[PDB]
């Protein structure tokens, strides 16, 4: 009808990235299955692939990777500001300042520094689509590297993207490091399984930015931030309370039949997009097993195994099509790599924002599409004359704000 | 565009010169070195555009009967272009080759005495004779940007 | 589905915050028309009354704007991230940035630390308003002073919200200046005409952050870069250029006759919004005309005075429902007043922010929301299959003529 | 001193003056070290510049 | 030292101490000051300062 | 850039010197990448002589 | 100490100089600031002697 607020009844614009088939979880990136490149491919070229529509040939590819690790060259005055913010700062709101000050640091991405001429041409497109694509994984490592309290390391052009991440992220200052291939290899296909979703509330803002005819870098650093919701990316940490709280493994089938006593939390089982069945669990399971076998196991690990092994044979499990989600498996491998808790959400960052970069051109390749305008109902009072503010009457006090102070107002009481 | 400049609404300047007119084989020899130059490095969008208005002018009739030789303005600007100088840092560039000329005139003036710079007369065209009067009866701008510092003390 | 343009289309949010009716000319915040308010009224009485519904309380009005005054305060850290800042960049990204650390500097307010639910208590939402609302005037003040190079002073806790960005604004950087009573009221009445004005990205962006469960900072930051291009409608430029290239009055009838033979752009005059008279219209002309006495004009500004009254009695103007926009007198006492042109825009993202706020609380307060996943329709191949690597096998290549003809166009090592 | 204009134009550390060649070469090198003092013109960019500088000359 | 912890506490650099009041005037105006060498934090609260120093002398 | 400059010297050269910086200090004011257009207005000419007056002695 | 200090006359007083502050310099190197006497101890001797000696190139 005339009121569609979720758009569930209307649709922005058509697409062509990919299409999700939820009901039998069929996702293709131009037709090619998320399975079969997350095993036969890595991620420059499913990135290539969405970017320019079709997977590139060897040359080509192998010069734009070689630009990609190029441009790494972070500007230091984003390393200072990493410097400015407390150590305690959660990564996300570092890498969003870091993307607005990457943003102004490049005059030459400013269209109101040069007109309406910076995105006319593939030239700058291309240009600052390898740019940023560049710079991304480096800043994460700043982070990740200011985290513990570490100096900044330098990008080098010894690895492929994945492996160089890797690099950067466990070099600990010696140049002739060389992490483990299997590593690199595991995040890539992860990098690979978090390419891309359909329109969502990031994506939207996207397009919205994009067509709103801003510097791309700061749309991106919006879009972005639209990921900080805990409902976009704060969801790990249920399951991970899940298998914390339960502590002891013998805990386990106590706890899958108090679930049944509608008396335990359930969180992570079944996707909310995906109902019948995803490859990317299995994939990601021989994957998370390798990851056993390279690093080690935990309790919490067997815990989760065995919990999970249990949800598989009770019933009330298995009707409601309650299969474990990717971000067990997830969660599992990254903070078996080392990572910390608060540092999930921007690795989960650095893969998408290819795909944010994607319809980003892709709507500024098409001008049937336009500038937004949205239609206002409105349901208050239609027409009343304003009376003077002073003989405004007074017999309403409510709501009683009044309280804003550094310990009830004794920060200047003298 | 073609059409514009014969419009007069927008002028052409990068061919021909004010004081070499039959020919200026500097042009000639900065193209040899331009169509070098673009083997060598390569090409950009401003140089096809540039090779494809060298084309495109000489066939329409304006240059033919107005007569405007591509200047060495042309073929410099895009060498330098492809050389990976900045745009700003052309005029010290032409200022590198001036300095000889400076050298032998200044040798030169220093070895002849006998040449001199006397001083040049002048006619006046000021009123000859005027006077003093004090100030204080002197009967009755824009010397200084106001609203900015004027609005600040205001 | 519904394939939904540009989305002009249909309404997808209803509300009772506004209400613009600009064919009409009718502009009333919640009933209340735009001429009866901002005639009489000041900023922080209506920037209550789109937070709460109605006019405020004596008392509630002074305590309210006696907070806004309270946290004025800006935090340490974000001053020194803005001192860390390159000296030339434009100022508005030094706003958005400095937005972005005060999402970082107040991990009080960060949900996604302590869940979906901080953000449903009455008295967090409350000062999380007075907090931006308080704060952002400071910031846009302390990058105005950065173009200038100047240490930003701390905000005076003594004046009104338009006295304290005027006084931050021309202190000097010292106390003993006194603020000009005419100037200050000229600007406090003029941030009325520029409230929260019809559904944007802007509002659409906040609404959907919102609904996500955001922190507001980072969600309000994405607003302020929405604004951030003048592409949003704001053309103070191609009238300030228009202004540049006319010249006297004299070499002024070239340029219109050639918009009448539609030789000559025309900007600035006619709304596509509004199809009549302006209330704002007028009444910014009276502001425009108070500034010009106060102030005095430079010769652009009579240009502009004749221009106007030429072109309003031609019938070219006349009968093409041709006139003067609100944007072309803001640009003109702007200019009087003596601002930098490039930082114009950000004079338009400080009044900007009431209504965002408002509908910031408005969208967390009605459980209308839901999830934000819009539709599409499938155009690219529906299925292909993988080639092998050696089974494979180009629009521009990067550092073109830079750091490449200084990488082979002198050597290789 | 026009090559220091250059390289500082950058914001990179300037450079030592060479010996070992004639002038536009000689300033080529000047050029493009990039810290590496190993360096050397390519001759047809160093006759090219040379030419480019006689043209302007007087 | 105990001033400049609560200054490094919340992010802002260290105050040089005012040598021209008590004890406990000394310290509460060394916590709210700002770099303001012109305030003068309340008798009343200094006296608390001190009663409570001497209510835990040893 | 005249403490720079070593005791024995000239002090008129260092007075061309830091005029010479004084274009430089102020690219705003040359017409010379502007066009030879930019230099037809009074204010200009106003705001040149008396910035000149003024600096020339100090 | 040198590295933009006038020099009106020879490096005499230059290398005077250098050496009255490489007696400081190294504050190690002195008899009068341990005990009463030092260069009694042969050790000492022998090595301030050895740098001395050698001192002087830098």
């Amino acid at each position: 009808k005339l009121y569609d607020p979720g758009y569930l009844n209307t649709a922005p614009v058509r697409s062509s990235i990919c299409y999700i088939d939820g009901d039998e979880g069929i996702l293709r990136y131009r037709g090619y299955p998320i399975e079969e490149l997350a095993e036969s491919s890595s991620y420059p070229e499913v990135a290539y692939l969405l970017m320019y529509g079709n997977l590139p040939s060897k040359s080509q590819l192998a010069d734009w990777e070689f630009a990609i690790s190029q441009h790494s060259a972070v500007p230091q005055g984003v390393l200072d500001i990493i410097q400015g913010m407390p150590h305690d700062a959660h990564p996300m709101g570092v890498l969003v300042c870091a993307m607005s000050a990457l943003s102004v640091f490049h005059p030459d991405a400013n269209p109101a520094l040069r007109g309406q001429d910076l995105y006319k041409s593939k030239q700058l497109r291309d240009k600052q689509i390898v740019r940023i694509l560049g710079k991304v994984p480096t800043i994460a490592a700043a982070a990740y590297l200011r985290l513990a309290g570490r100096p900044p390391v330098l990008p080098s052009n010894n690895f492929s993207y994945s492996e160089n991440f890797l690099y950067m992220l466990d070099s600990l200052g010696n140049r002739s490091y060389k992490p483990n291939t299997r590593l690199a290899r595991v995040l890539d296909i992860l990098f690979i399984l978090h390419a891309e979703h359909e329109m969502n509330c990031s994506t939207a803002a996207a397009r919205h930015l994009a067509s709103s005819g801003v510097d791309v870098f700061t749309a991106l650093a919006g879009a972005v931030g639209a990921l900080y919701g805990p409902l976009h990316g704060g969801a790990n940490e249920a399951v991970l309370k899940m298998l914390n709280e339960i502590g002891t493994v013998e805990n386990i089938p106590d706890f899958i039949e108090g679930v049944k006593n509608r008396k335990r939390k359930m969180s992570g089982f079944g996707h909310r997009v995906y109902k019948n069945y995803d490859p990317r669990a299995k994939v990601i399971r021989k994957l998370a097993e390798e990851v056993f076998s390279i690093v080690g196991r935990d309790p919490l690990i067997e815990v989760a195994i065995a919990l999970e092994k249990a949800a598989l044979s009770d019933e009330y499990f298995i009707k409601r099509k309650l299969y474990p989600n990717v971000d067990f498996y997830s969660g599992l491998i990254y903070r078996a790599m080392g990572f910390p808790t608060e540092f999930f959400p921007v690795l989960f960052a650095i893969p998408r924002m290819a795909g944010y970069l994607a319809h980003w051109r892709e709507s500024l390749d098409d001008p049937d599409t336009k500038i937004m305008r949205p239609q206002q109902v409105y349901t208050g009072v239609w027409l009343r004359h304003y009376t003077p503010l002073q003989e405004r009457t007074v017999s309403n006090d409510e709501d009683k704000l009044g309280q804003v102070a550094v310990s009830n107002a004794t920060r200047r009481r003298l | 565009f073609i059409e514009g400049v014969k419009n007069r609404k927008r002028k052409m300047s990068g061919f021909g010169h004010r004081v070499y007119k039959n020919y200026d084989p500097r042009a000639k020899v900065i193209r040899k070195l331009a169509e070098e130059v673009f083997s060598i490095v390569g090409r950009d969008p401003l140089i096809e555009v540039a090779i494809a208005l060298e084309k495109a002018a000489l066939s329409d009739e304006y240059f033919i009967k107005r007569k405007l030789y591509p200047n060495v303005d042309f073929y410099s600007g895009l060498i330098y272009r492809a050389m990976g100088f900045p745009t700003e840092f052309f005029p010290v560039l032409f200022a590198i080759p001036r300095m000889a000329g400076y050298l032998a005139h200044w040798r030169e003036s220093l070895d002849d005495p006998d040449t001199k710079i006397m001083r040049p007369q002048q006619v006046y065209t000021g009123v000859w004779l005027r006077h003093y009067t004090p100030l204080q009866e002197r009967t009755v701008a824009v010397s200084n940007a106001t609203r900015r510092r004027l609005a600040g003390s205001r």
